[PDB]
């Protein structure tokens, strides 16, 4: 058992930050990352419930995962490609990926959103 | 004058002449001082391009998410570009009676949303739809 930091959730092998801030998703990708941190990516529907019940939680939050214009796929920031957690949109109206509410939505990069940061185990 | 732009995508380019493209969110007009326990007054813009320089039209949804996941479309806006002269506002259309409450609000001059941080539902979001026109159309 590893201990998280300070005013962080804790879930299975994960810590998590949500952010009270609201910016752009590559603001919010730089943000994780000088907290040593990384946007979240959702393991299953256990971590996301858990979140939802959690979080104010009408608000849109950015999440590691976008459509990648070298791969031109959706790609999560940890280089993983996206399965069907599925994405809702009747449209393509966005590269950019957060949970709403309680599905996934495809909305603007360039839009302000609040994120959730998370700090993974990989050993020893 | 009027110098071409295009920011309100990063990762897409506008559409060509004449076709649409569909645009969604919101930006945090004042976000600087808003990112700085007090309710706040937070101004929100539709993803519209102000220089984007050609004769396109815009044509969006607002809405806000409830407490209960419900999505409540408050209202809807139209602006129109110029290749000579920078995005104006040519339009807006709220739903009687105001399903929300007095907490958000559409400004009349732009078409800026202004709300309350203390208000029972999401930030506002803008489902817009870029039609981009052809050579004298
Ligand atoms: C990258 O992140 C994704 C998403 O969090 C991980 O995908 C999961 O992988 C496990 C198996 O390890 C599956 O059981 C889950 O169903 C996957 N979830 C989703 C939503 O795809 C993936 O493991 C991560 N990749 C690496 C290399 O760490
Ligand atoms: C973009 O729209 C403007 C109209 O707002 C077009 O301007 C007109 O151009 C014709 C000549 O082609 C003139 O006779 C009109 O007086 C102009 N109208 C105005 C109100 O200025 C312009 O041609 C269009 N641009 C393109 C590339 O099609
Ligand atoms: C929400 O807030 C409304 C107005 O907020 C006002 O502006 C901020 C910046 C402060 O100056 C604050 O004192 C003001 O009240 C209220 O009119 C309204 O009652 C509030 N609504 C709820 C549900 O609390």
């Amino acid at each position: 058992k590893l201990e998280c930091p300070q005013d962080w959730l804790s879930h299975r092998d994960k810590c998590f930050h949500v952010s009270q801030v609201s910016n752009t998703w590559k603001e919010g990708r730089i943000d994780c990352d000088k907290k040593g941190a990384t946007l979240l990516l959702i393991q299953d529907q256990e971590e996301l419930r858990f979140l939802l019940d959690s979080i104010e939680k009408y608000n849109s939050f950015w999440i590691g995962l976008s459509y990648t214009l070298t791969d031109m796929n959706w790609k999560w920031i940890n280089g993983t490609a996206f399965n069907s957690l599925k994405i809702t949109g009747v449209t393509e109206n966005g590269s950019c990926a957060a949970i709403s509410g309680e599905k996934v939505t495809s909305e603007g990069c360039s839009s302000d959103n609040r994120w959730i940061c998370q700090k993974e185990l990989n050993g020893t | 004058s009027c110098v071409k732009k295009f920011t309100v995508s990063e990762r897409r380019p506008p559409p060509e002449p004449g076709k649409c493209m569909s645009l969604l969110g919101s930006t945090l007009v004042n976000k600087q001082a808003a990112n700085k326990p007090v309710t706040i007054l937070k101004i929100f813009r539709c993803p519209v391009e102000e220089y984007l320089c050609m004769n396109a039209t815009w044509s969006g949804r607002l809405f806000v998410r409830t407490q209960d996941n419900r999505e409540i479309i408050f209202g809807n806006i139209s602006f129109t570009s110029t290749d000579s002269s920078p995005t104006t506002l040519t339009g807006i259309s709220t739903l009687k009676p105001w399903p929300l409450s007095s907490d958000l609000w559409i400004h009349s001059g732009t078409g800026d949303i202004y709300m309350f941080s203390n208000a029972s539902f999401s930030d506002p979001k803008c489902y817009i739809t870029l039609c981009v026109l052809r050579k004298n159309a």
